[PDB]
């Protein structure tokens, strides 16, 4: 989805904290660096981890 | 629960 | 004595037997060992620093 070089941050609207392989965990209000977008699932980084999460659980922060 | 490894290992 | 405590802040496990929780989670406390407590939340068990929670009376 995302263009090469694109820089995107998003803020968690709710917590999503169950540990599963390839899932990014976060708590409500965490700011996530968004690395890839693939339909309803985005790939991101926060608190030293990376993984996929539902895009609906976050809101994009203006640059 | 007092026989779980998580408990027996302690916090440190 | 199954005390209940609410997480005041989120805390991420430092070790394999530390509990993970988010702010406002309600934790069931099984043991108090001075500054570290042992408890359960979301079906998971582990240790955590008591400073992160407040007892619900
Ligand atoms: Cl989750």
């Amino acid at each position: 989805g995302m263009a090469q070089g694109a820089l995107l941050k998003a803020q968690a609207l709710c917590s999503w904290t169950a540990k599963k392989d390839n899932h990014l965990n976060f708590s409500k209000h965490d700011i996530i660096t968004v690395l890839e977008q693939q339909e309803n699932w985005w790939f991101g980084e926060v608190h030293g981890g990376r993984g996929w999460f539902p895009k609906s659980y976050v809101k994009i922060i203006p640059a | 629960w007092r026989g779980s490894l998580s408990y027996l290992k302690g916090p440190l």
